[PDB]
């Protein structure tokens, strides 16, 4: 993917490895080595008018 | 082939019958071994008394 990774107090169970949106995307992961949560964010995009 | 077990422990005050509400049984573990099953027995403690 791509995206920002920011920690994140999403309360993640032991057992469950990536947090899916209802668009079922995995906003969330957790880190292989250190068992952390970091919360994915697309990197930022719009429309530009001029 | 995988011999998934999910448990939940909760406090009942109830005496007698299964309790009417809702409780989600969170994973406990899963295990690879790769065997047919068809039947299944439990098994109970013994207390020994005088
Ligand atoms: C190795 O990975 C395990 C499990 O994620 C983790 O507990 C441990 O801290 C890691 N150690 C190293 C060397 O990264």
């Amino acid at each position: 993917g791509t995206g920002v990774l920011t920690e994140s107090n999403k309360k993640f169970l032991p057992f469950q490895q990536f947090g899916r949106d209802i668009a079922d995307t995995t906003d969330a992961v957790r880190d292989p080595q250190t068992l952390e949560i970091l919360d994915i964010t697309p990197c930022s995009f719009g429309g530009v008018s001029v | 082939g995988y011999f998934k077990i999910y448990s939940k422990h909760t406090p009942i005050n109830l005496v007698r019958g299964l309790p009417q509400g809702f409780s989600a049984l969170e994973p406990l573990v899963d295990l690879p071994i790769g065997i047919n099953i068809t039947r299944f027995q439990t098994l109970h403690i013994s207390y020994l008394t005088p």
